[PDB]
């Protein structure tokens, strides 16, 4: 029951700049003068991999950009030449006591140039309308920063109801975000409204992107 | 070189038990220890226990004791975890590791009194979009499936570039997956594009072609 | 009663000669058979030393010699008790023959050729070196048999009867044809 | 009186006890002051063994025992006669008092702290490992004193009565800040 | 006492191609299964550098593109991705027997596309003419092929006497060569002919490059 | 950082003897074995012998016995070799090395009874040649020097590139050297260009500027 904590919850680091994550232990370990501490990396959809062991021994196959150090109860992970591929969650492990414990995990995000979203709106399919019900789907691709306010309107009237929002993880190559917004409608309340509009308000513009379609167009 | 093949996903009700079967290869089965991890909902690593496949001599922490039994079968190069009295907090991605280097791919354990359902595939197309740009975006809505995972790809895995896949949204205990792919306008209507949806839990496989509408 | 009883001089003569041979035509742990024999001689030495002091106590010239001979015998046999307790405790944690030896109470376990090879260890440090000569593996002063470098184990363990240490293979190199070098670093410590 | 042989029992009691102590407290070299003493004892096992067999050839019980005692004494004589021949020939090449040890005929020379440290080496092979623990250097079982990894010698030599080998520092690594590891690869062979 | 030789006295290798250099040891050096062999590289104006020791151990700091192996008598040096900087002389040594002998060396040249020389000439200086002598010097710069026929034709007569020719080594940056051709004479002979011409016939054309001056031109 | 600094070039007559010193630094003396190497004809390597700096035990090849002797000065961290009965075939570059990885600069020894003379420097320029194009060639000729080591630098090292320096040649037992540099017309005759000719053997240094005339 040995508690370890990391100071930052997440980092926002630009390319070429140094990133740091620190961790403290409630115990000094001090085994024959040697401290213990492992650092791990995990990506979405995959199991973790080991990066550093016993406070400073770099794992084979890991680039020298990852430098571990510290002593006593103070442990630090230093990543100097941060690149676009360094987008993962990092963890600590004591690796010294029978009740082995892990840290909470710190998320590394990479900074990049501002970019407007590409907005594309899809009308309900024939198969869904035939069975009953409708789904209007709005996609926002390749934008940055992540903070976009997406609104829906029926015949000009804002409708926040029945809207689902799924976000992607920051891309590993372009360092961008994507978003998918879906509006679920009943079969009876769909045919009574003809004009469907979606609006995306981003931090890079004073004029939100507006896309729409009419029920009688397709 | 070294593998830790998992048995795949399974769904059970509360109070149920199961066995997670890990098959290894590439090295002599004994001589290395085995460790188990839970990775519960969210992003938190944890230690369940350690065993020695050569002779037993198991070791557990004080929290998971009585909740699992770790054993070995030397004849098939496998290791097992027996899950006891599963509850709502036991849903997780369980897997094996050897020396903090090699990991299994993950066995998804879901504990819930829920029914497995097949996906409904509703392909999306830019009907009457009237676009003049050198790009066309198409996609597919896959709705009403349970449990996770569902695999959705394009052109049987041929089409991957330009594909944006979103996390499924859970509604009324069913999952909805969103996927969108952008291709050059020269691709349509000349080329064939299909959405491939596979949901092993319900033994369901669907392949739908998208056409102009 | 007027006997020489000096034949013990031949017995001790041969015993000393045996020690000279063991330290001359063996000494090094080149194979398990010679090593096992050496461990026996290092064991029998206990009751032999003890007997020498006992005889002095029995045929003592005076009470001074008697008291000394007895005290000396008490120490030699006081240590043997220790040799046992320590060996028993090690055995209790593990389950092997090598737990009983006069040299050390720490064991090295290295997996090879489908099984596990166990030897007595007098170290237990942060770093353990290993050398491969002409396809043979040598560690901690012991020959562990045949092992090519490409198949060198990625994990070995050391049992101290109180703790269990796990060592991980670090960097390794080839040094000519079928020879090479490797080293192991502690990665984990567990307790018994 | 019967030659008061109890006195001989006391002598062997103490002589055997010395080995019990040395092999339990002066193991693995370490302190140079224990090692240099251990080397003395072994040099007094040839005259002790010999005396046992020679004495038995005087205080004879029968002709068979006498004949055996003489033959055994002869063999022990031939042992001491090799040690003397081998040690002088080694001295002739390497003019150091380390050439007169009752263990081996190979010397290891490692330059440290402005001087050269010499110790007996059990065997000469292609690769010699070196381990640094908390700033102290250990090679082939010997402690060579204090040495930081950054100051580790780029060349060491091994000398015998026939040849001279030079070993080049190859790979090295730091492990745990103060501790570390290195290996030496033979690169040159000379004669004499 | 022991002969050691290399067959490929000269090599010519294009970039990205493999180069091989062999060496044969007359007396099959073998010490307990281990053969000994040391490979060296030397550039002009510098002492030799060690590449490989004991037949296959690569010297620290040496690029991995250099490797080698052998058995008994037959040893080979292999350079796989040959680069433009690999223009040096290579040598072998035993490091086993008393004399520790060396073998002869081999020279590696780099292949490149054909190029014609830039040609320029100079008249005698005032200082030489004041002193009572004279000289005419012709420079050929930045050409690739080594086969250039330089001529000194004055009023149709080829002057063979008093002409020196110095060559540079292969350039480590662009693999080209340069040449310097000098005509030495006395003032009493200089002040006779009016037109001084230097010619160089190359292998990339059928038209020699010619430069000249008149003694009354300056 | 291991360094070996040699005394530099020397000139002796046939039958003469001389000593070559080598001052070492960066590491403890009386440590590593010192070896001597003679490079002949500018092509072939050879081996003279070795000396142990701690115990003055030497070992020589074969043909150098009585030809060269080795010794050290412990207090000055300096190694020596003494050359005996030098002849015309002894002209060479002599190197010191430690473990075949650390080499000295090379001491050039010339055996000759010829007189040493100072260089004469003659500038080269396209005077009145009306060469104003992008390829302007400047140069110089150095004549009448001996035995070897004349160094020619352009603008005290400012013109580090575009310079073609040729190997020296010999005429009537004297050496000559030519060199040239290519410059743009924008720097000529707008900038002053100086040839720096140093000849240590005659304690002579000449700084000569080129005049376009």
């Amino acid at each position: 029951d040995i508690v370890m904590t990391q100071s930052p919850a997440s980092l926002a680091v630009s390319l070429g700049q140094r990133a740091t994550i620190s961790c403290k232990a409630s115990q000094s370990i001090d085994y024959d003068g040697d401290n213990y501490m492992n650092w791990y990396q995990q990506k979405p959809g995959q199991p973790p991999k080991l990066l550093i062991y016993t406070t400073s021994n770099l794992e084979s196959g890991i680039p020298a950009r990852f430098s571990g150090s510290g002593s006593g109860t103070d442990f630090t992970l230093n990543i100097h030449p941060v690149e676009e591929g360094d987008a993962a969650t990092y963890y600590c492990q004591q690796n010294n006591e029978d009740p082995y414990t892990f840290g909470g995990g710190t998320k590394l995000e990479i900074k990049r140039a501002d970019a407007a979203p590409t907005v594309s709106i899809f009308p309900p399919s024939s198969e869904q309308l035939t069975s009953g019900g409708a789904s209007v789907v709005c996609f926002l691709n390749n934008f940055y920063p992540k903070d976009i306010n997406v609104k829906w309107k029926i015949d000009g009237s804002e409708r926040q109801n029945g809207v689902l929002n799924s976000w992607t993880d920051q891309d590993s190559k372009d360092s961008t975000y994507s978003m998918s917004s879906t509006l679920t409608l009943t079969k009876d309340e769909y045919e009574r409204h003809n004009s469907y509009t979606c609006e995306a308000t981003h931090k890079t513009s004073t004029s939100p992107i507006v896309k729409s379609f009419n029920r009688n167009e397709c | 070189e070294v593998q830790l093949q998992q048995s795949g996903p399974e769904l059970v009700k509360p109070g149920a038990s199961m066995k997670i079967s890990c098959k290894t290869s590439g090295y002599s089965f004994t001589g290395y220890t085995m460790n188990w991890v839970k990775q519960s909902h969210g992003k938190n690593l944890e230690w369940i226990g350690l065993i020695n496949p050569y002779n037993g001599d198991t070791s557990y922490n004080q929290k998971f004791k009585g909740k699992a039994t770790l054993t070995v079968d030397k004849s098939s190069s496998t290791a097992y975890m027996e899950l006891l009295s599963l509850t709502s907090e036991d849903s997780a991605v369980y897997y094996c590791e050897v020396i903090n280097t090699y990991w299994g791919q993950g066995t998804l354990v879901t504990v819930s009194a829920a029914k497995t359902t097949p996906p409904s595939v509703y392909p999306l197309a830019p009907g009457s979009a009237a676009q003049t740009n050198s790009m066309v975006t198409l996609g597919c809505l896959v709705k009403g499936y349970f449990p996770e995972p569902v695999t959705v790809t394009w052109n049987s895995g041929s089409l991957s570039s330009g594909v944006h896949t979103f996390p499924a949204v859970l509604q009324s205990d069913l999952y909805t997956l969103s996927s969108s792919v952008t291709v050059p306008s020269s691709t349509w209507p000349s080329e064939t594009v299909t959405c491939n949806v596979a949901h092993p839990a319900s033994s369901t496989k669907v392949d739908k072609k998208i056409v102009p509408r | 009663l007027k006997q020489l009883l000096e034949q013990w001089n031949l017995v001790i003569g041969f015993l000393f000669l045996a020690w000279i041979m063991l330290l001359q035509f063996a000494y090094s742990n080149r194979n398990r058979f010679l090593y096992i024999i050496k461990l026996v001689f290092l064991w029998l030495l206990w009751p032999v030393t003890l007997a020498c002091f006992v005889l002095a106590a029995v045929y003592r010239i005076n009470w001074v010699t008697g008291g000394i001979a007895i005290a000396m015998a008490c120490i030699v046999g006081l240590m043997w008790l220790s040799y046992f307790v320590a060996s028993f405790r090690l055995f209790a944690r593990t389950r092997s023959m090598w737990s009983f030896n006069p040299e050390t109470n720490i064991l090295l376990n290295v997996p090879l050729r489908g099984t596990i090879v166990t030897r007595p260890l007098m170290e237990s440090e942060l770093v353990i070196g290993a050398v491969i000569i002409r396809g043979h593996l040598r560690m901690a002063g012991h020959s562990l048999g045949r092992c090519d470098i490409k198949d060198l184990p990625k994990e070995i363990t050391v049992a101290t009867s109180r703790t269990l240490s796990y060592y991980k293979l670090g960097a390794s190199q080839r040094v000519g044809t079928d020879s090479g070098f490797a080293a192991y670093n502690r990665y984990r410590i567990g307790n018994y």
